[PDB]
């Protein structure tokens, strides 16, 4: 699950009742696919800036 | 920073750093929102009034991104003890908002369980700063980053001559001459994870900079996620 490969999620990844949850820092948001993590705005946490 | 290499324009955007009246940097610190600071909490001794500098990254001019922020609140920790550098972590609230920007972003803080399990089971960390560049040289001008492999906790508490606690974790090289040093305490230890940092751990000490068979110590953020949670809402 979480220790395949992150469970395929970008960031925190929880085993809940035997199956994979994803989840995202402060600023994001999860995706679609319930996996990725997008920002929420120009200057997302952790992400170096290359304007 | 010793035997680093130089933070690139935005590679190094949550790095602060804490700033004496005479303008002298001392200590580093790592943005974690528009109004906090994650710093050591050590670093409140070497000053009687300091405030924070973020978007810098050479001492020797302006580039124009730079910002100097007062600071309103510190928090230090109630349990931090100078003797034995345990609890080595505090938060400062900045009087005013910080406008992220090039070179001036915040780093994410992880959880907990998630952060120890996949973030420092990672092989490398980032630590970067304005610290010395050699252990009995002067603090640098540029700022630095190093990366920094997670050293198995057993081998670090066996090479440390002071108690390793719970609350600090060892990265660095054995004989490799590349480690923190003094003026980096209080920065950034980040990790990676698929193009996002987080935040991992505080430059905290070691014994001497570089030296073989010894460690650099980092105080151990994920065991203060709580801690820093109640610190930035009140
Ligand atoms: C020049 O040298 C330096 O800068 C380092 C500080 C320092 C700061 C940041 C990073 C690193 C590092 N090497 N990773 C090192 C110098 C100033 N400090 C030390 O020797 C040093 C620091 C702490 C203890 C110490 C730790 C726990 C308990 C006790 C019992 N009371 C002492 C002992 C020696
Ligand atoms: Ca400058």
């Amino acid at each position: 699950l979480c220790s395949l490969d992150n469970g395929d999620c970008d960031q925190f990844c929880h085993e809940e009742q035997n199956s994979v949850v994803c989840s995202c820092a402060r600023g994001y948001t999860l995706a679609d696919n319930g996996k990725a993590c997008i920002p929420t705005g120009p200057y997302p946490c952790g992400k170096q800036t290359l304007e | 920073i010793v035997g680093g290499q130089e933070c690139k324009d935005g590679e190094c955007p949550w790095q602060a750093l804490l700033i004496n009246e005479e303008n002298e940097g001392f200590c580093g610190g790592t943005i974690l929102s528009e109004f906090y600071i994650l710093t050591a909490a050590h670093c409140l001794y070497q000053a009687k009034r300091f405030k924070v500098r973020v978007g810098d990254r050479n001492t020797e001019q302006e580039e124009g991104g730079e910002a100097v922020h007062e600071v309103e609140v510190v928090i230090k920790h109630n349990r931090f003890t100078k003797e034995t550098y345990d609890f080595d972590i505090a938060v400062l609230r900045l009087k005013t908002p910080i406008t992220f920007r090039m070179n001036v972003a915040p780093a994410c803080l992880p959880e907990r369980d998630w952060a120890e399990s996949t973030l420092m089971t990672q092989k490398t960390g980032i630590v970067s700063g304005f610290g010395r560049t050699h252990e009995k040289g002067r603090q640098s001008t540029r700022l630095k980053m190093l990366e920094v492999p997670y050293v198995d906790r057993n081998s670090c508490k066996l090479s440390s001559s002071f108690i390793i606690t719970q609350n600090m974790f060892c990265a660095g090289y054995d004989t490799k001459q590349e480690d923190a040093c003094q003026g980096d305490s209080g920065g950034p230890h980040v990790t990676r994870f698929k193009d996002t940092y987080f935040v991992t751990g505080i430059v905290s000490w070691g014994e001497g900079c570089a030296r073989k068979g010894k460690y650099g110590i980092y105080t151990k953020v994920t065991a203060f996620l709580k801690w820093i949670d109640r610190s930035m809402k009140t």
